[PDB]
């Protein structure tokens, strides 16, 4: 196994992840300014953003609308997991971290042809195994599969 | 009795139709329609005769002879039973229904394949209520190709009526 | 979910007699929307189709013709 | 009320109608064509106009023709501005280029309150079929406009030169249209337009 | 497509190390196996994502990646800022071109006095 | 209502008419 295209995919699921909980934070600012604000109260250096954007829930021009608490927890304990994965994604790899060798594998490349299958799984069923609404048949469930 | 002319010039105008038409047979009417948004002839028109006699007739000498404005003159003259089967299976094609059918009955048009909710279901034309008859008879619920199918007359509700028999009968006749 | 901010003839076919529910008895019991439509069907492809091959000859006589059995008596009057 | 105009008789077998439509019938009363509506006195007439009736009548006229088959404050000190064309060429034919320049920060520093002052000048292919004196014709123009500068014309005899085929990958920001963004470059720093 | 998956990425992971390796192999074996090599062919602008990838995991080697979560989420928020921006210029850019439609719409294209008769994107740069 | 639903059918009047139509 050629360790290059494990940490390869290592990177970029986190990537994935990073993206996915960055949407989040996209979609509902609180998410991030709930969270930081308590932060401030532990971490006295902690940065917090201009008032105005944490009252008009916006993080740059667009002032989004607000939603319930229920929610906002759980996309918070869904964050929470997310990082989580990250967090041993991240472990895994810093754990982990000629021609005649090229056509030697090319040769076996060849190995089984008639394998008659489409196959478009990889990052579409990471990014699909992070995103939102994951669950129902297209909108009924903001948990991510 | 009513005939068509067409590739008519707009230029071409009634009293010329008349004057033209009269040469070969008498006309009776002439409606020579007029448009009312553009105020304009569309360019086609239609010559009633006295008889289908002098009607074919002047279709038959008329036809690609006379020459008006460059362009050419042209003249021409101018309720069955319905099955709906669901369930079929993905192997039957149209031709094969055609044979499953025929032995029942003549056919006055082609199968209709389509896709309902994956639910391969036709209509089939049949020239006989009573033909229909048969193929419902025998083929109702029956299974082909390893597969269960259903037959039975299709929506206007449904075909087969006490007046659909009596009126089919007469277009038999 | 995107909602962010910054910072046809009604009357007419009443008054024309039109989508009114009604229907020819001797045309597959067909539903017909209006009453000048209907009074169309008596000149048409299908319905004289209807009457000659039922035995029913076409044209004039006939044109009020509803139900399949009336026109049957008026034809052994003609 | 009338304006001086002379609106014809509708018997007198049809000079430019302002509106096409409203007509004097047999009888001396004004009529709408369209909406077979008579009217009594010119002020009904402009009733009729501005009235929704006339105008649903034209709307459905409209799609009858379609069946059958800003502007206004707009600055114009009408100045010639000064064109630099070039035959080019490259691969694999010949295409025209054109370097118009324009005012050195002389008269525009007393315009600028970004009233479309972001808007990059324009160009367009005309037939010359339409002209103000409609005497001779037969070629087409490719007409360049900026507000204030007046507009400007070149004579394109040949059928087709440079019309490329997809030229970049297929991105769309329509801007004005696919001959603009395909094949134009503003400098706007310097108040150079290229296009070729 | 597991097989042309498969060979993108192997020539991708030895044509991120040496890129002698594939420029050999092309002229020594002669496979319409290889075609993706070629910018010409579509699958191309994949396989040059691939090698800069396993180019990026060439750069820290040897390092370890020692972000916490405080730092993950400040840097998620940052991204969504972001993203947020890009939105917000794609707008403004709408927003013009609207304008640009308006005034070509209504402008006088009668308007002519002519004078005579008749590499870019490289150009659409700044240097 | 009786008198409107009593009516009979046109076709039924055309019987009484030497010119039905
Ligand atoms: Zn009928
Ligand atoms: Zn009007």
């Amino acid at each position: 196994m050629n360790l290059l295209e494990t940490r390869r995919s290592l990177l970029e699921e986190m990537e994935i992840i990073e993206n996915a909980i960055a949407e989040r934070i996209q979609r509902n600012p609180e998410l991030y300014y709930h969270y930081i604000q308590e932060s401030s109260k532990v971490f006295p250096d902690t940065k917090l953003p201009r008032s105005s954007l944490i009252a008009e829930n916006k993080i740059y021009k667009f002032k989004k609308v607000k939603r319930k608490r229920k929610q906002i927890i759980l996309q918070q304990h869904e964050i929470n997991i997310f990082l989580r994965d990250y967090q041993e994604k991240q472990q895994t790899f810093n754990k982990i971290n000629f021609e005649r060798k090229l056509q030697q594998l090319e040769k076996e490349l060849k190995n089984e042809d008639e394998n008659f299958e489409l196959d478009i799984n990889s990052k579409k069923d990471k990014y699909a195994l992070f995103s939102s609404s994951s669950d129902p048949s297209r909108r009924t469930n903001i948990l991510s599969d | 009795n009513t005939v068509y002319v067409g590739n008519i010039d707009p230029r071409i105008t009634k009293e010329q139709l008349y004057e033209l038409f009269i040469q070969i047979n008498p006309v009776l009417r002439i409606k020579y329609p007029k448009d009312k948004v553009l105020q304009a002839y569309q360019g086609y028109a239609f010559i009633e005769f006295y008889n289908q006699g002098d009607a074919q007739y002047a279709i038959k000498i008329m036809n690609n002879t006379v020459r008006l404005y460059d362009r050419l003159i042209k003249v021409r003259q101018v309720p069955i039973a319905k099955l709906f089967i669901k369930n079929l299976a993905d192997s039957i094609d149209s031709d094969q229904l055609v044979k499953i059918f025929n032995k029942f009955g003549k056919l006055i048009r082609e199968p209709e394949i389509f896709y309902l909710s994956k639910l391969k279901c036709a209509y089939v034309y049949f020239e006989d209520f009573e033909k229909a008859d048969l193929a419902i008879k025998s083929l109702n619920n029956q299974l082909v190709a390893n597969n269960r199918i259903t037959v039975d007359y299709a929506f206007k509700n449904g075909k087969g009526n006490a007046k659909y028999g009596d009126d089919v009968d007469r277009l038999l006749n | 979910e995107g909602a962010e901010q910054v910072d046809m003839p009604y009357w007419l076919y009443k008054l024309h007699g039109l989508d009114r529910e009604y229907r020819c008895e001797i045309c597959s019991n067909k539903v017909y929307n209006g009453r000048r439509t209907f009074e169309r069907h008596f000149n048409e492809e299908r319905h004289i189709y209807h009457l000659r091959c039922l035995g029913i000859e076409p044209s004039s006589v006939f044109k009020g013709i509803t139900k399949i059995k009336e026109a049957q008596e008026l034809w052994k009057n003609m | 009320l009338s304006k001086g105009e002379n609106v014809p008789y509708t018997f007198q077998d049809e000079q430019v109608r302002s509106n096409p439509y409203i007509y004097k019938n047999h009888s001396g009363k004004l009529v709408c064509k369209l909406c077979n509506t008579m009217h009594m006195s010119w002020s009904s007439v402009e009733r009729h106009l501005g009235g929704k009736k006339h105008g649903l009548n034209v709307l459905r006229r409209g799609i009858s023709i379609e069946k059958s088959s800003d502007f206004r404050q707009q600055q114009k000190i009408i100045e010639a501005k000064q064109s630099l064309k070039n035959n080019g060429t490259i691969p694999g034919s010949v295409g025209l280029a054109i370097q118009v320049n324009y005012s050195s920060e002389v008269k525009e520093n007393s315009v600028d309150s970004d009233d479309k002052a972001k808007v990059p000048p324009l160009i367009r292919i005309v037939s010359g079929l339409e002209l103000s004196d409609t005497k001779q014709k037969g070629k087409k123009f490719l007409v360049i406009a900026y507000e204030p500068f007046e507009n400007i014309a070149i004579e394109l005899p040949p059928n087709e030169i440079l019309f490329s085929e997809n030229n970049d990958m297929d991105n769309n920001n329509d801007g004005v249209d696919e001959l603009n963004k395909k094949c134009t470059f503003w400098d706007a720093i310097s108040k150079l337009y290229y296009v070729q | 497509s597991r097989r042309d998956m498969e060979v993108i990425k192997l020539t991708a992971r030895y044509y991120a190390k040496d890129k002698s390796i594939v420029e050999q192999m092309i002229s020594k074996d002669g496979e319409a196996r290889l075609n993706f090599m070629n910018s010409s062919h579509p699958l191309h602008k994949t396989f040059t994502d691939f090698v800069a990838q396993y180019k990026r995991v060439y750069s820290f080697t040897g390092q370890e990646i020692k972000k916490s979560k405080r730092t993950i989420l400040d840097n998620c928020f940052e991204r969504t800022q972001y993203w947020e921006f890009e939105k917000d210029k794609d707008r403004e850019h709408d927003k013009l071109v609207e304008l640009c439609k308006i005034q070509f719409a209504a402008i006088p294209w009668d308007k002519f006095t002519q004078v005579a008769k008749f590499d870019l994107e490289q150009m659409r740069l700044r240097r | 209502k009786r008198r409107k639903t009593e009516k009979p059918s046109l076709s039924q009047l055309k019987s009484q008419v030497p010119y039905p139509q």
